[PDB]
DNA sequence: GCATCCGTGAGTCGAG
DNA sequence: TATAATGGGAGCTGTCACGGATGC
């Protein structure tokens, strides 16, 4: 009934009051030091469920990903607004970035072993140990690593460079390790007596990344 | 302005589950009545008393109320004790309780992701006597159910157990409310299958069917009678404010006569009654005319018995039914000589 | 972790885990707290900064925020949000009446009255009118908000056998149906703790019962 | 200050 | 109690005669 007398005593428009009591929009009693867009939320101010969802229950966003397309960033790890979270996203807003949801899960599995070599006592550069990318030596003729003993190989291939195991019967009798710059002269389960090439080195030879 | 427009706004802004979102919301709500129970085996306290203050805790201080199922008395002192005690919990134990906060939250996105589900079921039931809008809140009412109700270890989406309750819901309802006079949902059954009934045989037949029709269509136990009395429990009530006429002027109430209060010309006739008794009343001795008129309750407006008149009178109850005898009689003479209160006999 | 135990994945051997191909991608702004110890706050606990999470009060709050309790990641993180208190509908507006303080505001509204503007003049009289009429009267602005809702005796509302055994009624006893419905599911809904624009609507709905 | 919007009024008895 | 089902419809049109509130 205009003019409103609960409008009228608490100052607030027919509309406002519409909005109120009609659940159009929030009106807040105790702001409790709530910010919006810079500016401190002063009380009795009226705030759609976008702005009091914003304010109360924090901001976030949810962003697709093609089937088949990798991550450009890491769970956990800080966004900045406009970063590309993905060849074909791009974040929004600024904050940490989730997964949600992944289809695969890749499990590193740590392998310490034992293995030997055998090289030319000029191309060896001596060394306590050798770093991934390290240069394990330096041959200026092509050079055949030999078998020092017999059996069955099992041949293993890294991302680069590779492993060979042989065993007579069911238990291994040797482990070599070909680092980078050896070709590979075997195949898996192929019989070797002593003595024949496993291999061949060529050039300078170093350690895989792996 | 139109509410419904704002409810399916509302409604569209809370995004649509993926089948995985769906299943971990699920599966979050199933571990985390599981982390109450268990925590409750721990604590030794009720299940019930545990939910609510778990649930408490995830809306806030902004919902507390007291529960009637629950033995005490709900408020953010008592809440606050129990949060407390369940903060005292080693850390195996309390983890239960970020367990039951999860399963909560996920509980409630669950419900606001499916509402919009319960809109497009209840946009069905329109016209059956109940508004859109109280359909929805009681669609909404048995999606609470399904949510509670549901396991996803079955690999089924949620909607197809939702709908179920939903329906449920709804139809419940529609039974126990769009009828002014109450009747019970069994009955409210019976009467549509008696409604599908009878359409059927309207239709088959090209003219509405007799009542014994009706009951030869409705198996054995009914009979024409049966029909009828179960139409006639069925008829609704019709509104005093519906109008008689063209204009504004006539209502159907003001044409019903008021039989409760009664009418002056009665009211006179039972004053002249009472005057013309308290007449014939005194033509009698005090003694006679006392005990007729606590032997028919003149006086207090109840009829005491022989014994206690005549304990009153310090008489025998012989000698009291013999004067109230004598005092009956004479009202009979006297009757019979002035003829006053023969014309109050109708 | 799956539905049945032969489909699930365990380590066979030592190793270090990588997510990849995420179904999607959730970007928050929020502050991450990894925890080694056990922890003093659970999830949907509000907490302002400068407050004790884990590892004994260790690790505390830097924002304003809401604590998500990541155990999988064993990392306590705040979403950040203030407690700011907003409401809806007749329970906020009777709180305002409540607040009022009459005296104050006719005495604001009369050094409204001295400024030179005639509108303000004018608008400071008619709020005036209506604040001194409260004031002289007796009765609380609030008391304009309605907590029990009075109901109208039986017999000015009749339920009526008429003359076929048929019954009328007044529209009153279908709008106090109406009101007591809405009602009595909104304490139901309430009860068994509905999830906001559910509880809205119910409200609204109940607001214009009684409209 | 002057166009514009929203709510509230628009005869009596009779019969119906 | 479990295939899955995820945003509603009808408006309704030849009165002024306005009163006070609201708006460039
Ligand atoms: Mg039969």
């Amino acid at each position: 009934d205009v003019p409103s007398k609960i409008g009228t005593l608490l100052d607030l428009s027919a509309t406002e009051l519409e909005q109120v009591l009609y659940f159009s929009k929030y009106i807040v009693l105790d702001p409790k030091g709530a910010i919006l867009n810079g500016v401190p939320v002063e009380k009795r101010q009226l705030l759609t469920d976008e702005e009091y969802r914003e304010l109360r229950y924090g901001k976030q966003e949810t962003y697709p990903l093609p089937p088949g397309v990798d991550a450009l960033v890491k769970d956990g790890e800080e966004v900045v607004k406009g970063q590309e979270l993905a060849p074909g996203v791009v974040s929004r807003l600024d904050g940490v970035a989730l997964y949600r949801f992944p289809r695969r899960v890749r499990v590193e599995y740590v392998k310490k072993e034992r293995a030997g070599l055998r090289l030319p006592l000029a191309a060896w550069v001596e060394k306590e140990a050798y770093k991934p990318g390290e240069i394990l030596a330096e041959l200026p003729e092509p050079y055949l690593f030999r078998a020092e003993e017999e059996g069955v190989v099992e041949l293993k291939e890294l991302e680069e460079g590779a492993f060979l195991v042989l065993r007579r019967e069911d238990e291994p009798v040797a482990t070599y390790f070909l680092p980078v710059g050896m070709t590979p002269l075997v195949v898996h389960g192929e019989i070797v007596e002593k003595g024949q090439p496993l291999a061949e080195a060529k050039g300078l030879l170093r350690m895989p990344r792996q | 302005s139109d509410p419904v427009r704002q409810y399916l706004h509302e409604i569209g802004q809370v995004p649509l589950l993926t089948l995985e979102e769906e299943v971990e919301l699920a599966r979050k709500v199933e571990e985390g009545m599981e982390a109450i129970k268990k925590l409750s085996e721990i604590t030794g306290l009720d299940p019930d008393l545990i939910r609510e203050v778990v649930r408490a805790k995830i809306l806030g201080s902004a919902r507390v109320r007291h529960i009637p199922g629950l033995k005490e008395t709900l408020d953010p002192k008592t809440v606050e004790e129990i949060d407390q005690k369940l903060k005292s919990l080693p850390k195996e134990h309390k983890r239960y309780l970020h367990i039951a906060r999860e399963g909560e939250a996920a509980r409630q996105h669950l419900i606001e992701a499916n509402l919009r589900l319960v809109v497009s079921i209840a946009k069905k039931y329109t016209g059956r006597g109940l508004s859109f809008l109280d359909l929805i809140q009681e669609g909404n009412q048995g999606l609470i159910r399904a949510v509670e109700k549901f396991e996803y270890k079955r690999r089924f989406k949620f909607s197809t157990y939702a709908t179920w309750w939903i329906r449920q819901a709804i139809n419940r309802a529609i039974a126990d409310q769009a009828r002014t006079i109450r009747i019970p949902v069994h009955m409210v059954e019976t009467i549509n299958k008696l409604s599908r009934t009878a359409r059927q045989l309207q239709q088959e037949l090209g003219r509405e069917p007799t009542y014994e029709e009706i009951a030869e269509a409705m198996g054995p136990g009914w009979d024409a009678k049966r029909v009828e009395e179960t139409l006639k429990i069925a008829q609704e009530p019709v509104s005093l404010e519906t109008p008689i006429g063209d204009e504004k002027d006539s209502f159907y109430g003001d044409f019903i006569p008021d039989e409760h209060l009664p009418s002056p010309v009665d009211a006179a006739t039972q004053s002249l009654l009472s005057e013309e008794l308290e007449k014939a009343l005194s033509k009698l001795s005090e003694r006679e005319a006392m005990v007729l008129k606590l032997r028919k309750g003149l006086i207090d407006g109840r009829e005491h018995t022989l014994e206690e008149v005549g304990a009153f009178f310090g008489v025998t109850r012989e000698r009291i039914r013999q004067i109230e005898n004598k005092a009956l009689r004479k009202l009979k003479y006297h009757e019979s000589r002035t003829r006053k209160l023969r014309d109050f006999l109708d | 972790a799956a539905i049945d135990p032969e489909e699930e994945v365990i380590a066979e051997a030592e190793g270090v885990v990588h997510l990849h191909e995420p179904a999607s991608i959730l970007v928050v702004k929020a502050r991450v707290y990894p925890f080694e110890d056990d922890v003093e706050v659970s999830t949907g606990d509000r907490v302002a900064p400068g407050d004790v999470l884990a590892d004994g009060g260790k690790v505390k709050s830097d924002v304003y925020g809401r604590v998500e309790v990541d155990l999988v990641r064993n990392v306590v993180r705040v979403v950040e949000s203030y407690d700011i208190d907003a409401r809806m509908g007749a329970e906020a507006i009777q709180q305002l009446l409540k607040e009022l303080d009459l005296e104050a505001l006719e005495k604001e509204l009369l050094e409204e009255m001295k400024h030179p503007s005639r509108a303000r003049r004018a608008k400071a009289r008619k709020r005036l009118e209506v604040v001194r009429a409260f004031l002289d009267s007796g009765n609380r602005p609030e008391w304009m908000i309605l907590e029990a809702v009075p109901v109208l005796p039986p017999d000015l509302r009749p339920m009526v056998q008429v003359d076929g055994g048929r019954f009328a009624t007044s529209d009153l006893n279908d709008l106090y149906r109406r009101l007591i419905n809405r009602n009595n599911r909104l304490k139901k809904l309430l009860a068994q703790g509905a999830p906001e624009i559910i509880i809205r609507n119910e409200k609204r709905m109940l607001q214009e019962a009684v409209d």
